[PDB]
């Protein structure tokens, strides 16, 4: 709930400015920040056969998604990114993942750690 | 309708040809973008097979969009990286058409079989971006890439 | 009903017409182009 | 028709009204920056034509050279820009060669040389293309006044044809003269401006006309922006006035297959 | 009384305004302009304008060239294609063009080369000399 | 859905009952179990429904989805017998709640199709016309109460020339749009004010001043309307001072025509008003005469009369 | 419908009103792409009678295929030849409306017989050319093209 609230809403906005994606230029950055965020969001949410996702590291992908830890990502690698990131958080921070999965909330003291991890893994990529 | 809707249910693989790319002289005239098959997956035909063959529908998919804003603007206002998506959607287009052994009575040509890596190299080069030098035309009814350089050559030398 | 895309060339009326008559030209143009440049590097490269 | 001919045409009605609309948002966005861009050469372009404002130049009506210079971009779907400025040139040219002078022409924007390529096609001396796919500069101003000056045409007289940006509805086909230092020397006009040789003179005839070409580049350029904006919005406007009538009929349609096909099987019940 | 107007295609500084005496620089030779200066036309050379209001207040205004027109009524037009105010520049890089500049000279590729790196030259030079 | 249809029902059931002292029936034609439930529960939570002390404002009935086409079709018709007894024997007001309508008639469509009798023109049954009359027409104000229905209406394809719709539309008296577009502006009521109508928008019938006003704060939204898309293109610089001021006045009435409900309380917090006509006219009178240019946009947010609005925006500056 | 679809094979000429001329004004609505005979033949009605009807058809037929753009992108998106052709048609579609006896109480004007020869006259100067510079409006409701000739010097002043 807590990320996906605010993930639904920049959705809706990308949608009612999908457009100009083709045009992409010869817009304010108003427009252009929101379907650079939209493109981003969106490539979050492909996903492969099979490979059902457990729901703490469904919440660590849009968190960094959403949050804005990759805006500056060339949209075509943010899968990699995903493919990457999530296995990394599954090795090293296995606590984490627990802590939000019985906790069922991210705790403030969670979101820092979330935020610390996100931060330190987009830096080495 | 009511009995090819039913039978799609039916079918482990179909190849839906469609009219309006035998109108544009693809022939045959199977569409690419509904044509499916149960083993189009990484695990049963290979991580590349499976990459090119989705790199191709996602550019002809891209190529489908920009024809809406093409029909208004004219081609010369397109952005100079979707200029290059068309010319390359164009490109493949003609490229999946093929000349049949039993066909030589319609074409002229002479019928060929592409073997399957034949067709995955070739595809991945044009995607790649290794034959923007060559006219789309050159690729129209060949078999392997390298008949299309060949006959990219040779409208070039009889130009 | 909705909008798909690319349903301009499926409608087939003046505005498919249109649009294909101006990409086949664009293209012709761009395809002489290319075969010049063809002839003439293969002329550059006997040498 | 068929129920699957009013679908499709809707459907391609629809994708036509969606993309008129983003066209005429972004035309709105580089209309906001052209006319935000207009405000001060205004004033610059005003100020470099108040010279031959206040010292009329008479120009020597017994010459044999012109120019006719016309201002307009490589791109379309921007109302009767062109067709106007167009129209403007073929007028005075062939006004002009009514009395056998040697006119010539210089085209900015790729649809001026095409709208005149017809007739006056031979009296093309040079043109410009990639004009209005970014906003001018004064070094644009400055490639076309070189590009005029090389030309080894030593024009005796000229003006130049652009579409002054009255306001977002309206603009004015309005033509500017330009002279040669030639004519400035003669013109009498000159005898009271000191330390005038024929150096200092024309030095200043030649930065008048890039200041001139600057000025009418940027009047063109925001009349042509406000043009693009109230002609999208038109078309998007037909195009939903059009959507109407196609969904009314596409209903109508849908409820009498639904009608048909229902009387067929009834039919075919009671018939057994 | 006079009316200036001084305009960069970009910008512009003054608009039919009312200063006392204006300094400009010129081909001929650098002058003044004062409220019934006698008509005259010229083109700027790279140098500093200077202008004075009404009253004894002062501004600079570095001005790559352009035209400067005195008209018959009094109205000063100083129209410059690239006017920036001294505060806009920085010295290091103008006289390392400007010794650069100094150092090509002497490669008389042509022409018509020597003449642009003489521009160059003089330009950079009026640069330093505005800001040493 | 999500828009506020059932907090708007809840609250035109509360109201009606404390300043007219008249019950309420809610006729749940094809009503799905949960929502069924939710309803319920969220009534009994609201206080409409009371399980303690013989004081509730709402006689429930309910069709449910599972139920064969025969009990869909004739539950319309249980509420209406509910709702009749408290116009005639006990001689008052009443509101009737119909969710949904459209369920009704293809209930319909389908007993009839049952019984062996040629669909008529889309498939609804030949006797819709009269099937929808002779329910529609015991909702009437008769010489001992009256019976006010509130029927959510479904169009079926988006189609308001389906029979359906086409057959309704010939009953209702009103109409009311609530749209999503103004639950996200965060006014609630997402009651639109300009597809909403209504047949008594007549001097005749409301009078004069109520009539003047209501056209005074259609046209104005209107303006704001067709404005906003100029502000959106041409920037809000280039806008002449009446401009500006039609815009504050509109962005002062959209916020003055939300309030708040005593049912909403547990969202909004706020204690919830019941704003008399009067009083409303009085309000958007002063409104757009200009006495109120001098207070800002957020004093009209949330608040019931206009002098609670004064009240706010003296409280919001002190 | 089936019953006009089945009456079109009974019949050697047809006359196809539309409702669509009819909102235009236009009277009588008769559709000259739609309306045909068995006796249009060069050997029956002639050669100039025949290319005269045939041009008229193939003019209005390319001006019905431009609907379609001119209905979105307006005229201003029209080739030269195009814009000509447009003038042409338009000019055309409203000489071919008549004003009759019949209809005097409705209309006013007086009614006119047109002659056969007087009718390819008029058509044969229209696509020629000679009436470019006349406006629409003086051909509509007029007999043979010198009415239409008066009618454009009246409104000229
Ligand atoms: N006046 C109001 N004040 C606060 N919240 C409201 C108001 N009206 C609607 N909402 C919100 O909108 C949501 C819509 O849900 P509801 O109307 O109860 O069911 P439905 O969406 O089926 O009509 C509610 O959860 C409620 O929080």
């Amino acid at each position: 709930k807590q990320v996906a609230g605010t993930m639904k809403l920049e959705l809706a906005q990308y949608r009612e400015v999908a457009a100009f994606a083709q045009f992409g230029s010869d817009l304010d950055a108003a427009t252009q920040q929101l379907l650079s965020r939209g493109v981003r969001l969106t490539e979050l949410l492909k996903q492969g056969q099979y490979s059902p996702m457990a729901i703490e590291e469904q919440v660590a992908v849009i968190y960094a998604g959403v949050r804005g830890y990759l805006d500056k990502l060339e949209p075509s690698k943010i899968t990699k990114f995903e493919n990457a990131f999530l296995s990394h958080v599954i090795s090293q921070h296995q606590a984490l993942l627990g802590k939000i999965r019985t906790d069922g909330k991210i705790s403030e003291e969670s979101d820092a750690k979330l935020k610390e991890i996100v931060t330190n893994f987009l830096a080495g990529f | 309708d009511p009995a090819p809707a039913t039978t799609f249910a039916h079918l482990d693989a179909t190849t839906v040809l469609s009219r309006a790319i035998a109108e544009l002289g693809i022939y045959p005239a199977v569409d690419p973008l509904d044509s499916t098959s149960r083993i189009m997956d990484p695990n049963i035909v290979g991580s590349e097979h499976y990459d090119v063959a989705r790199g191709v529908q996602k550019i002809l998919q891209d190529y489908k969009s920009l024809q809406d804003i093409i029909a208004i603007l004219g081609m010369d206002e397109l952005s100079e990286e979707d200029k290059l998506t068309v010319s390359r959607a164009r490109k493949i287009q003609r490229f999946l058409s093929q000349p049949f052994q039993v066909a030589e009575v319609f074409t002229g040509h002479l019928g060929k079989l592409v073997p399957l890596k034949e067709t995955i190299k070739g595809f991945q080069q044009i995607l790649a971006g290794e034959y923007d030098h060559l006219p789309e035309q050159a690729f129209y009814m060949v078999g392997p890439i390298e008949e299309a350089v060949a006959k990219a050559d040779k409208l070039a030398e009889e130009h | 009903v909705r909008s798909s895309a690319g349903a301009v060339r499926d409608a087939g009326g003046a505005f498919g017409k249109r649009e294909q008559a101006e990409e086949e030209r664009y293209f012709r143009a761009r395809a002489k182009e290319q075969l010049a440049a063809l002839k003439k590097h293969h002329e550059n490269e006997i040498s | 028709a068929t129920l699957k001919d009013i679908t499709r045409r809707l459907k391609s009605i629809k994708n036509i009204q969606k993309i008129t609309k983003s066209m005429k948002m972004v035309a709105a966005a580089k209309y906001a920056r052209a006319e935000r861009e207009l405000k001060p050469a205004r004033v610059y372009g005003v100020g470099s034509l108040a010279l031959y404002e206040k010292a009329d130049i008479k120009t020597p009506e017994d010459k044999k050279k012109h120019l006719i210079i016309g201002v307009s971009s490589d791109r379309g779907l921007c109302g009767a820009i062109h067709s106007s400025v167009a129209k403007q040139m073929k007028s005075e040219a062939a006004n002009l060669a009514a009395a056998g002078k040697e006119v010539k022409i210089i085209g900015v924007g790729d649809k001026i040389r095409s709208i005149l390529h017809r007739t006056h096609s031979d009296q093309f001396l040079v043109t410009f293309k990639e004009v209005g796919r970014r906003p001018p500069t004064f070094g644009d101003a400055s490639v076309i006044a070189l590009e005029l000056l090389n030309s080894g045409y030593e024009f005796d007289e000229g003006s130049i044809i652009f579409n002054r940006f009255r306001s977002v509805i309206s603009y004015k086909t309005e033509e500017k003269p330009i002279f040669s230092l030639d004519t400035i020397s003669s013109a009498e006009s000159m005898s009271i401006y000191d330390d005038i040789d024929a150096d200092v003179l024309r030095n200043y005839q030649e930065y008048s006309l890039a200041n001139i070409i600057y000025y009418s580049l940027k009047e063109s350029t925001t009349s042509e922006q406000s043009a693009r904006m109230t002609a999208m919005d038109n078309a998007s406007k037909n195009a939903s006035e059009m959507i109407d009538k196609l969904t009314l009929t596409f209903n109508r349609t849908r409820q009498a297959v639904i009608t048909k096909e229902l009387i067929e099987i009834i039919s075919g019940a009671a018939a057994l | 009384q006079m009316s200036f107007t001084f305009a960069s295609p970009t910008q512009v500084f003054f608009n039919s305004a009312n200063v006392r005496q204006v300094d400009v620089p010129t081909q001929t030779g650098a002058f003044g302009i004062l409220a019934a200066h006698v008509p005259t036309l010229q083109v700027l050379r790279p140098g500093l304008v200077v202008v004075h209001a009404e009253d004894g207040t002062t501004s600079k205004y570095f001005v790559s060239s352009g035209s400067v027109t005195v008209n018959a009524d009094s109205s000063v037009q100083l129209l410059a294609e690239e006017a920036v105010t001294l505060d806009m520049l920085d010295l290091g890089a103008a006289k390392a063009n400007l010794e650069k500049a100094q150092s090509e000279l002497l490669g008389a590729a042509d022409e018509a080369t020597r003449a642009e790196i003489q521009i160059r030259i003089e330009a950079n030079e009026a640069l330093v000399k505005a800001l040493e | 859905a999500g828009v506020g249809k059932t907090v708007l029902i809840m609250e035109l059931i509360n109201n009606v009952a404390k300043a007219h002292g008249g019950y309420s029936v809610f006729a749940g034609v094809g009503e799905r179990t949960r929502e069924g439930n939710d309803l319920y529960h969220e009534m009994i939570e609201s206080g409409v429904i009371n399980l303690k002390d013989a004081t509730s404002k709402v006689a429930l009935v309910y069709g449910q989805m599972n139920e064969p086409p025969g009990a869909r079709a004739r539950v319309a018709l249980t509420g209406l017998t509910v709702a009749e007894y408290f116009r005639d024997q006990e001689g008052q007001d009443v509101l009737l709640f119909i969710d949904n309508i459209f369920r009704f008639t293809q209930a319909g469509s389908e007993v009839s199709a049952l019984l062996g009798r040629i669909p008529s023109a889309v498939g609804y049954q030949p006797t819709l016309a009269t099937d929808m009359g002779t329910m529609q027409e015991r909702i009437t104000t008769t010489k001992k109460g009256s019976i006010t229905s509130v029927q959510a209406i479904y169009v079926p394809a988006d189609d308001l020339t389906d029979p359906a719709p086409a057959t309704t539309f010939a009953h209702l008296d009103a109409t009311t749009v609530l749209s999503r577009a103004i639950a996200e502006l965060g006014i609630y009521p997402a009651v639109d004010p300009l597809d909403s109508t209504s047949r008594i928008m007549d001097p005749n019938i409301v009078g004069s001043e109520h009539y003047d006003v209501a056209r005074g704060v259609q046209k104005i939204l209107q303006d704001y309307k067709s404005l906003q898309d100029i502000i959106a293109i041409l920037g809000m610089d280039e806008l002449s001072e009446e401009d500006k001021l039609t815009v504050s006045r509109a962005r002062k009435i959209q916020r003055f025509l939300s309030q708040p409900f005593q049912v909403a309380e547990v969202f909004t917090g706020h204690l919830g008003k019941l704003v008399p006509l009067k009083e409303t006219i009085k309000g958007f009178q002063q409104i757009l005469a200009g006495e109120y240019d001098h207070l800002p946009e957020q004093a009209f947010y949330m608040v019931g009369p206009i002098e609670e609005a004064v009240a706010k925006a003296d409280k919001l500056a002190e």
